């Protein structure tokens, strides 16, 4: 029962699950059955939703807020969310080094924007 | 004798001090475990096998340090 | 092998206090920086006090270790006089626990080191 | 403590004998792989510069 | 013989002191695994090879101390 | 020396009394490094380095303190 | 002697009560630094500076109470 | 003096257990200063003023039970 809707398509949209685990701010936290009430912010990490047996899809999420109900419902919204397998190894090496450089390179808004994108493309190429 | 005796209780005595660590030692595993089975699901799977052979490791300093005491 | 272990850990001790007041004579002596304050030079626990106390870890972790096993002969008399299959199992895990504790000694003794050799080129 | 200490590091090492010969195919095996891979790469660069 | 049985039966309670630090450190380990194998889904192996390693760790300063306590009664 | 006797035996009992700060500390790396491991992604050294070198910092309170126990009754 | 031989053995081992707060001080500060950083990325200096510092206060204590309890012994 | 005498060297011994307090109050200020820089960005100033000066504050229970130690022996 989870209710991963983005802002392109559906993903779970009807209650047909199990298990889920998904990146959070704090920590890698998984849904079970029916969880608690613990609406945090969703970091930019990969959101695994097990089904039943070992079906699970990887969703590579671009981070957003995992809310969860009390009446098991987990509202997992989201910007962006792709698979594993829809991102090469060669080109994601030219954001990635883009970004080192202009960092502290600048002033305004551009050296800070380059520090949060080297984070994120180095934790989405070390789950390959 | 009036020194062997007098000994024997207070040996009884001091040994029951370590009671502090054993008693809290259940109740740090029963606060763990009723804290998180509010997330659902680990009451009947999961953290059920970790509370029952975490309070019989606890519970050895209690009966380790009764027999000494006992005995004396 | 008790006689042998404090002798060497001593001499080891004396090489890292020689080696950080050689590095601090051609570069002068930084150090600590402060915060505009004092009461820096009473607490002198460190750096040549220190390599008395890392030092006498590895002399006390052998005296440690070697009064476990030697305790195997108090057991066997009441043993070979419930069931005697406790104290088989028991024994098993205090041998591998004391030789997996050399691993971890001597990975302190590579830390500790690793300290004081950058500390001493800033 | 002598005759528990000989059977359970027997058990020890038969479970390490079969990780040490597994973590060595990413170094030892993993050589062979790599050389093979860097020949084979090689030869097709000399037969391109040869025609 | 009066002055050595007296001090002897005051030695295995003295010893037993410490029970305090070696009790608790068995449940300190356990409650921090219950509570982080219920976040899915540090369970089989993983996480619980750091839980087994902890409380033989925590558990040598109580067979240590008792190990005085004994040999002097 | 009967003095001397009694006060050796009553020596190595009241030095045992550090061994609550030694065993609780071991627990204590262990608590933070068992639940920090599941909040992605520091497994394989990074926080597996500071729980070893941490654990034998802790351990020398204990050690140092069963020296003495040990020398008054030997 | 007698009065004074039994005094300073018994004072060597009432003088180790100290070491639970300095062996309970290493793991208090390794906690907190093992758990911090993993938020990404205090690594190299900034909280290994302030471990490693902290950690040579903390273990001040132990060593200052120890030389008055193997003094009275020797 | 000879009561005298041997009062003075348990005197010195019973008066060192406040060392506890002293002792991990600065493991608790440099846990709160530690667990504090990484949330961007307590570094330079700020509660590094507050590190050093609180520090000082907890270890003066430590050198005052001291001096009675050694002034008894």
């Amino acid at each position: 029962k989870v209710s991963l809707v983005a802002p392109h398509q559906a993903i779970f949209t009807n209650k047909e699950v199990s298990q889920v685990n998904l990146p959070a701010s704090s920590g890698e936290m998984g849904v079970l059955a029916n969880h608690v009430p613990t609406v945090e912010e969703l970091a930019p990490g990969v959101v695994e939703v097990i089904e039943s047996s070992g079906t699970a899809s990887k969703y590579f999420v671009s981070g957003g807020f995992a809310s969860i109900l009390p009446g098991s419902k987990l509202s997992i919204s989201t910007v962006e969310a792709h698979p594993l397998d829809a991102f090469s190894s060669e080109n994601i090496k030219s954001l990635l080094a883009e970004a080192q450089k202009n960092a502290s390179s600048a002033d305004e808004t551009v050296a800070a924007e380059a520090a949060i994108e080297i984070e994120v493309l180095e934790a989405l190429q070390a789950a390959v | 004798m009036q020194l062997v005796l007098a000994a024997k209780y207070i040996g009884a005595a001091i040994a029951t001090i370590g009671l502090t660590g054993a008693g809290i030692g259940i109740a740090i595993v029963f606060a763990a475990l009723i804290n998180g089975t509010s997330r659902n699901p680990s009451l009947r799977n999961t953290l059920f096998p970790f509370a029952i052979l975490g309070f019989a490791l606890s519970e050895a300093t209690g009966l380790f340090c009764l027999m000494i005491s006992f005995l004396l | 092998i008790y006689i042998i272990g404090i002798s060497v850990s001593l001499w080891i001790g004396l090489t890292i206090l020689g080696l950080f007041l050689n590095k601090a004579v051609f570069f002068s002596l930084f150090v600590p920086s402060g915060t505009p304050l004092p009461l820096v030079p009473v607490l002198v626990l460190i750096e040549l006090l220190s390599y008395t106390a890392r030092a006498i870890s590895l002399g006390l972790r052998l005296a440690a270790n070697t009064l476990s096993g030697h305790l195997l002969m108090s057991i066997l008399g009441n043993l070979v006089k419930i069931f005697g299959l406790i104290p088989l199992a028991g024994i098993f895990a205090i041998v591998i626990l004391e030789f997996a504790i050399a691993c971890i000694q001597a990975y302190v003794f590579a830390i500790l080191t690793s300290s004081y050799l950058k500390d001493s080129i800033y | 403590i002598l005759l528990v200490t000989f059977l359970g590091f027997i058990a020890l090492i038969s479970k390490t004998v079969a990780p040490l010969y597994g973590e060595m195919a990413k170094n030892r095996t993993d050589h062979v792989v790599g050389l093979l891979n860097q020949a084979r790469a090689d030869h097709v660069n000399a037969v391109k510069t040869r025609i």
